[PDB]
């Protein structure tokens, strides 16, 4: 919702 | 067999191109690189420039210097519009589409074609213009004042991509055919006829890259590819002109250009 | 292949209340599935990741629009949603926004419809329309390229291998990318106009900017 | 309308 893909990407 | 007769509409689309246009990709790449006998281009880089220059060139040119560029353009647009219809009649079967059809294919299809042809007159840095004779840098038409310095920088920057391709003439010819025959032209009554001739034209227009050339992968694909950009500069482009309709003035719009945009949206 | 037809299935068969609210919903719904079928697709989880974000930040949308559409070749004059809801084009036409979407119905789904799409060409052309390099910032520019090409490449394998009665479908595939182009640009269009005015039930992560 | 267009589409 803000940033935070890159671990809903990246795990 | 059937190569052969996609072979002999390659050639039949070229030649014909080459009757419609005066100014070829050939011809405007020798002017660009300087690989010619004429003098070379004018350079309008400043308004300086542009007012010497302006002289010796291709109505209402009491108007400040960013409308009278606009105009020159849009007047040149007329005449293309006008080379554009004699070559989409000169595509087999075209003549005998549903009148209205040919119309329409023509109202939402001269902007794609208008565009693509454009970038064989472009460098990353300018446009040629008046048969050549003149290039106007793409960094003074930036510094026209809103909306009109807005113009031609997304033109540039789809040319530079699709200038990459290197796709000659002879290429240019059938792809712009196949842009003509678009069955997904909002109010065509017959998109069957139109898909049946578009789909002929596209089988001549991969063998006219693989033969043409060899070496460059899937440059088919790349270059139908390019259909999904121009589909989006084309709408940039009639917003744009919305936007000078909005804030400016009660310039004089071409009847051609009227028809061509009245209700195309 | 290269990129094979198949790993690319995958992706596909992997990720499997007024009119007027009800769409963006399911379209929030689905912003996590997309995340999810863009994961597995081969060569993809390589070099960067900020711009594998990027990529799907500059289509969620198209990505979006042909999910649902093929998905409603089986129903007429209307499409079936995320959560399996059926705006049928006259609760869309009431709500403002019949248009834009009787060009989804004649355009997209009735062209897939007409021609019979299948679902693994809808994941390649979704994975062209992904590895879109026209995004801006890259390590290296030909990497949604050279790989973008790979699916070219593919595709057109798949579809002679599957089609070999119809030489002129490669085509087709890569021409019914543009009509989805000019509909995620005017369903955008529109979502900014539902958005920062007010009205509409705006769901978290539709949200994630416009 | 666009008698224009059909003008010239139909000129030889
Ligand atoms: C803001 C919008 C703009 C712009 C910059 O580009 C252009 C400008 C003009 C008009 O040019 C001036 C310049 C100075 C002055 C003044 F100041 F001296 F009066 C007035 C007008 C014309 C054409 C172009 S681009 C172009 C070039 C060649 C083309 O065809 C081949 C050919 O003709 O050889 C075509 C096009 C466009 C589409 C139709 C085909
Ligand atoms: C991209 C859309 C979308 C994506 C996925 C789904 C789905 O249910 O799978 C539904 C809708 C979408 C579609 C539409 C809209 C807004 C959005 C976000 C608006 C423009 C709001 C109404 C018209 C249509 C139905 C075309």
């Amino acid at each position: 919702t803000s940033h935070k893909l890159v671990q809903l990407l990246t795990t | 067999p059937e190569s052969a007769d996609l072979r002999a509409l390659a050639k039949h689309l070229y030649d014909s191109y080459i009757k419609s246009f005066p100014l070829t990709k050939a011809k405007a790449r020798a002017i660009l690189t300087g690989k010619t006998t004429d003098k070379s281009p004018f350079v309008i880089y400043d308004m300086n420039s542009l007012m010497m220059g302006e002289d010796k060139i291709k109505q209402e040119q009491s108007k400040e210097v960013a409308i009278r560029i606009f105009q020159g353009c849009q007047f040149r647009s007329v005449e293309a519009v006008q080379e554009i219809t004699e070559y989409a009649k000169s595509i087999p079967g075209f003549v005998n589409l549903d009148l209205n059809d040919q119309v329409t294919l023509l109202k939402y299809g001269v902007h794609e074609i208008i565009y693509t042809m454009l970038a064989s007159l472009m460098n990353k840095d300018g446009v040629l213009i008046s048969e050549g004779q003149g290039f106007m840098t793409r960094e003074f038409l930036k510094s026209l004042r809103k909306p009109f310095g807005d113009f031609m920088e997304p033109k540039f920057e789809f040319a530079v991509k699709f200038n990459a391709l290197e796709l000659d003439d002879s290429d240019l010819a059938i792809f712009i055919a196949v842009i003509i025959l678009s069955g997904d032209r909002p109010g065509l009554l017959n998109v069957k006829p139109i898909e049946d001739i578009q789909d002929n034209l596209l089988q001549a227009l991969e063998l006219q890259l693989k033969l043409n050339h060899p070496e460059s992968s899937q440059l088919f694909a790349k270059l139908l590819q390019k259909m999904t950009d121009l589909r989006q500069i084309v709408t940039e482009h009639v917003q744009l002109l919305q936007v000078i309709k909005k804030t400016e003035t009660d310039m004089s719009l071409h009847p051609l250009l009227q028809e061509i945009y009245k209700d195309l949206y | 292949e290269d990129m094979p037809v198949e790993r690319i299935l995958e992706a596909e068969l992997a990720v499997e209340n007024d009119p007027v609210t009800n769409i963006c919903q399911a379209a929030d719904k689905q912003l996590f599935t997309l995340v999810e079928w863009a994961k597995r697709i081969p060569h993809f989880s390589e070099l960067p990741l900020d711009d594998q974000v990027i990529l799907l930040r500059a289509g969620w949308n198209e990505l979006l629009i042909a999910s649902f559409s093929h998905r409603s070749i089986a129903v007429k004059d209307g499409i079936l949603l995320a959560t399996g809801l059926h705006v049928h084009r006259n609760s869309a036409h009431s709500a403002g926004v019949g248009a834009i979407f009787d060009r989804v119905l004649t355009e997209l789904v009735s062209k897939m419809r007409d021609m019979q799409m299948d679902k693994t060409e809808l994941g390649c052309l979704r994975a062209i329309v992904l590895f879109n390099p026209d995004s801006k910032g890259l390590s290296n520019p030909a990497e949604v390229e050279a790989l973008r090409e790979k699916v070219y490449a593919s595709l057109e394998a798949y579809c002679k291998h599957k089609y070999p009665e119809q030489p002129g479908r490669f085509a087709k595939l890569l021409l019914r990318l543009p009509a989805l182009r000019s509909i995620g640009l005017k369903c955008l269009e529109h979502l900014f106009f539902f958005k920062l005015i007010g009205d509409t039930p705006i769901d978290t992560f539709l949200m994630e900017m416009l």
